[PDB]
């Protein structure tokens, strides 16, 4: 119970990064819904390939945005005493990595 | 519409370009729309638009085959030039032969398009012109553009043609080492002939030039260097060191995971910059590979050790340029540092020790010295 004003600065940086991740995750959510929509939809099997490959630009842009977030998180230096900041940093990197794995699943399902 | 603005100086670099303006008795290096004082010499072609500078560099991972850079390595050259053939092997974009001349070939708005190197450089010059206009709030047409001292007639003409295509009135084309000497006022020093050595280690090239300045006339005496040497080589040594460290510590090889290597490479680049002014740099990368957190550090001494052969090797073109200029090192009046890698204290120390303790001209940002000199020249020609 030695919470410092200095750690509040790092926690605020992490909250901004969390908000930035939420925006990219909304883009991923729309891609996931569109992919599901194409796979489970009524497009003639002949036109499905084209609809899927049209997601390519967006999924690559989403991957890149997440990679830029990781690079920004990677600039933080948090002392051992900043336990709350380290936990928030760890949780955020894990959340970004799970979103990147979902992006990779989209890429495995398009332009095949 | 905007009123007429002043003349600018533009350093058209292999990887980055820089624009300056002389006003209020001093040079102002102009920040671009993203606030960066240098702009990537990148042009990207997408399904929907053409992107230049930071916007092009920012999407290289997304669109590698249609993102052009290094046009300066191709400008004014023949397709069969040994340099073009060697360089092509390492670029992700296609280079084609059009009646003996190289062209970059890309996909743009769903169609195959090809551009001459001067057309690509004209797009970079257009962005530099736009950067100056956004800052000044005035139209910019007049500019002094720089080229390497070793550029032949064809390379110089193609650069002038890039300027013309960009809608610039190219007041003069001057050599990069001359622009750097002008920035430091070396032609204004009173007395006899001065021998100047320009040590330019930045933007992926290493150029050493020796100039003699006599009664304000610059003569290039010799040029030497390494066409492919820079910050990326120094970053790569750090990456190898860390990959080896991760293998020793965790018995895991992260090298085939492109995202892990990228996170590490980006952190190494930043640590290298920290080492310019600090003796140690720390790196904390959570979940680098297989969920393992990588918390480490590197001292300036270790950074120097990892790069020892590359740093000490920068003195070989210095010795070669001195021998070609028929001069003893003791005959060099002024030493000028140009390019971002000259911020490395060990490089400065090796060069200062070589010249027996002689002070180096380094107060001007090394990344901006050439644009600075070009902006001074542009003001003189106005």
């Amino acid at each position: 119970g030695s919470n410092s004003p200095q750690e509040e600065v790092e926690l605020k940086k992490l909250k901004h990064l969390e908000k930035s991740v939420e925006k990219i995750a909304d883009q991923l959510e729309e891609l996931n819904k569109e992919l599901t929509g194409i796979q489970q939809g009524f497009l003639p099997k002949d036109l499905q390939a084209e609809a899927l490959c049209k997601l390519d630009r967006r999924v690559k842009a989403t991957i890149e945005q997440f990679m830029k977030i990781l690079e920004e998180i990677d600039t933080l230096i948090l002392p051992e005493n900043f336990k709350d900041s380290r936990l928030k940093r760890k949780g955020l990197v894990k959340k970004v990595q799970a979103f990147l794995a979902e992006c990779d699943t989209v890429e495995q399902n398009i332009c095949q | 519409s905007m009123s007429k603005g002043p003349a600018v100086g533009i350093d058209l670099g292999t990887t980055y370009s820089c624009v300056g303006v002389f006003q209020h008795g001093k040079v102002e290096i102009i920040a671009n729309d993203q606030g960066n004082r240098t702009t990537p010499s990148y042009v990207a072609f997408t399904d929907t638009e053409r992107l230049i500078g930071d916007a092009a560099k920012n999407q290289v991972a997304m669109n590698p085959t249609n993102t052009v850079f290094d046009a300066k390595r191709l400008i004014g050259r023949r397709f069969d030039d040994a340099v073009v053939q060697s360089d092509m092997k390492h670029w992700p974009f296609m280079v084609v032969n059009d009646a003996g001349r190289p062209k970059v070939q890309v996909e743009y708005k769903g169609e195959t398009k090809s551009f001459y190197p001067e057309e690509v450089s004209s797009m970079v010059l257009t962005k530099m012109k736009e950067i100056a206009e956004a800052y000044l709030g005035k139209t910019v047409t007049n500019a002094v553009v720089t080229v390497p001292a070793y550029f032949n007639d064809s390379q110089r003409q193609a650069t002038k043609d890039a300027g013309t295509i960009a809608g610039l009135n190219v007041l003069r084309i001057i050599n990069e080492p001359t622009a750097a000497a002008i920035a430091y006022g070396l032609d204004k020093k009173v007395g006899a002939e001065r021998n100047v050595l320009i040590f330019d280690l930045g933007g992926g090239t290493f150029d050493v030039s020796i100039l003699t300045i006599e009664d304000g006339i610059f003569e290039v005496k010799s040029t030497a260097g390494d066409t492919h040497l820079g910050g990326e080589d120094f970053d790569n040594r750090m990456v190898n060191h860390f990959i080896a460290e991760f293998k020793r510590k965790h018995k895991k090889d992260i090298s085939e995971n492109k995202r892990a290597v990228r996170r590490l490479r980006t952190a190494c680049e930043r640590a290298k910059r920290t080492l310019f002014s600090s003796t140690q740099a720390s790196i904390e990368i959570d979940s680098l590979y297989e969920g393992i957190d990588f918390y480490t550090s590197i001292t300036r001494a270790r950074f120097e050790e990892l790069n020892a052969d590359l740093f000490r090797g920068t003195l070989d073109p210095v010795e070669k340029a001195l021998r070609d200029a028929k001069l003893d090192k003791s005959q060099i009046h002024d030493i000028v540092l140009v390019g971002g890698s000259t911020r490395i204290p060990k490089i400065q120390k090796l060069l200062q020790d070589f010249f027996n303790g002689k002070e180096l001209n380094k107060s001007i940002n090394p990344d901006e010295a050439v644009a600075y000199g070009a902006a001074v020249q542009a003001a003189i020609l106005s």
